């Protein structure tokens, strides 16, 4: 059924399995109008879609066009989301097809299992996780592809650059998450600590800094550090 | 007007008959119930006295044949029978008449509650659905699972009822996946009424078959599909203005005729809010939104 801290490590068995995350999909600045009310500008969103085990990230990029004379586009991104996944599976060759797609959002489940009636074998599965994949667009690079897009477009990231060279997949999503929550928690402190000292540079064809194993410890650490804190600072204990 | 003897009455049960039923005690002197209004579909059914587990009955219309009930006392359980020989029909009834051992099936002139609850239900198509094609009437009790249960194990004493299924590839076109799943209009009118049912009166037979089994039997897979087929018009923003009228009187004498006690289990509260109150259909049910709301207002 679901997924949650105790089913924790069969993100990285061999079953191909995906996660779903819609959040991103529509996204609006709300502003105000001449006449004083308020209206909402669609920009750019995107779909995150990743491969726990082998950092495989299908970005699927949602370009504003998609919502034009649409209604209801908050329901409609669910469906569209839905559709997009589809069509991903489908253009993929029977062996790379996942076995299981997890959504991060109980609302994904319908529009999925409906759009993916043509595939009985593969689960659609909800979690109980609260997984901090939205601060995706806190990640330059990502936010950047898909804020210059002119048309739907997707693009291929590994988001674990050559870290799985290194450690392994459990680990490595370990990371991700640490640094993605710490992303959501406080974004400005989050990069900070991510680039204070200009001597470790980010490859042109990764999405992170090359850290050390050594340095990786370290900034892990301070990453804690901050999620604790804003936690203090937000609760104050 | 027509006669439905039985042989004797051996064990104490409660006999039903339509709406209408009668404690009948271990050995009293029962031969029948008489008076019975042809030109309706009928269901005669039981509840030992003894183990009040398993409901069971008989669909049948008289106009179909002579039948009778006899108790099998290997198989324990009332059993109904067809006699072909007219005159032994005749005769056996007109004796237990004569000596006034039947009971009078009681209809109130006012009433018409036994026609709206049954105004389309087809005998025929009955026993294509509770198959058995060597009697013309049908056995129907509490446990017998439908078709689509068993998909989720006997398939002779199955309830092979229209399956919907709202996830289907029946259900959903392919390109019009979040139209379809959202207004089920396509699957309703050319998928179900245009392709299987034929018209709509099969569509208000079925469903009213279903609730009857439901209601009389507490068979849960016939709640099931009755509030499936509930919900799949309530689901569909195109009903023909005909449909939405008659399913608003059908539902009302349904809603009307379940026991108070009994709606816990036989309303499906998903399925009600749908209809009366989120759904496309909302303002297009009055009569039975009046009767829901004040006679079951805790289940909204
Ligand atoms: C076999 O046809 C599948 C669709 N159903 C029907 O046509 C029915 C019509 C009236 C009914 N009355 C009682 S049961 C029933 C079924």
């Amino acid at each position: 059924g679901a997924m949650n801290s105790s089913n924790y490590a069969e993100l990285f068995n061999n079953d191909i399995k995906l996660f779903v995350d819609d959040t991103n999909v529509y996204r609006v600045t709300v502003h105000k109008t001449f006449e004083g009310n308020v209206a909402t500008k669609a920009i750019n969103g995107c779909i995150f879609t990743l491969n726990p085990k082998t950092g495989h990230l299908f970005l699927k990029i949602i370009h504003t066009s998609v919502w034009a004379g649409q209604k209801r586009l908050s329901q409609l991104a669910k469906w569209k989301t839905a559709e997009e996944v589809s069509a991903l599976v489908r253009s993929l060759p029977k062996e790379e097809q996942p076995k299981q797609i997890i959504v991060t959002r109980k609302a994904m489940l319908d529009p999925l299992e409906v759009h993916m009636l043509d595939f009985p074998n593969i689960a659609i599965r909800p979690t109980e996780l609260r997984l901090p994949f939205s601060a995706a667009m806190s990640i330059d690079k990502l936010s950047d592809v898909v804020m210059k897009a002119t048309e739907p477009q997707m693009v291929l990231f590994n988001i674990y650059d050559d870290w799985l060279d290194r450690i392994s997949s459990y680990t490595a999503f370990s990371r991700l998450t640490l640094l993605l929550r710490a992303l959501k928690t406080n974004e400005e402190s989050a990069k900070m600590i991510l680039l204070s000292d200009p001597t470790i540079t980010i490859k042109s064809y990764h999405l992170w800094p090359s850290f050390t194993d050594e340095q990786w410890i370290t900034i892990e650490s301070q990453m804690r550090d901050l999620i604790l804190t804003e936690y203090g600072r937000k609760y104050n204990v | 007007m027509n006669t439905v003897p039985f042989t004797s009455a051996p064990i104490e049960v409660t006999i039903g008959i339509d709406q209408y039923s009668f404690n009948v005690k271990e050995n009293q002197p029962f031969h029948g119930i008489k008076d019975i209004p042809i030109g309706h579909v009928h269901v005669i059914h039981f509840q030992h006295a003894d183990n009040s587990s398993m409901r069971y009955g008989y669909w049948f219309d008289c106009r179909m044949g002579n039948f009778y009930i006899q108790y099998d006392p290997k198989d324990g359980l009332y059993k109904m029978m067809e006699e072909r020989d007219g005159a032994k029909f005749e005769n056996i009834v007109h004796n237990f008449k004569e000596r006034q051992m039947m009971v009078s099936y009681p209809k109130i002139d006012e009433d018409d509650t036994w026609y709206n609850l049954t105004e389309f239900v087809q005998m025929d198509k009955i026993r294509k659905i509770v198959r058995k094609d060597e009697n013309q009437f049908s056995y129907v009790d509490s446990s017998m699972t439908t078709v689509q249960e068993n998909e989720l194990s006997d398939p002779a004493h199955s309830l092979n009822y229209t399956v919907i299924n709202f996830k289907s590839r029946e259900a959903i076109r392919p390109g019009h996946e979040m139209e379809d799943f959202l207004d089920k209009s396509y699957y309703l009118n050319t998928v179900m009424l245009q392709g299987i049912f034929k018209n709509s009166s099969n569509y208000f037979g079925e469903l009213q078959f279903a609730f009857l089994n439901a209601m009389f039997f507490g068979n849960y897979g016939s709640s099931l599909q009755w509030h499936a087929m509930i919900e799949l018009i309530c689901s569909s923003a195109t009903v023909p203005k005909h449909m939405l009228d008659k399913l608003d009187e059908i539902l009302y004498y349904q809603i009307k005729t379940l026991p108070e006690q009994y709606s816990d289990i036989l309303l499906n509260e998903r399925v009600w809010n749908i209809c009366l109150y989120s759904s496309f259909q909302k303002n297009s049910l009055h009569n039975t939104e009046k009767i829901m709301e004040n006679k079951y207002p805790e289940l909204l």
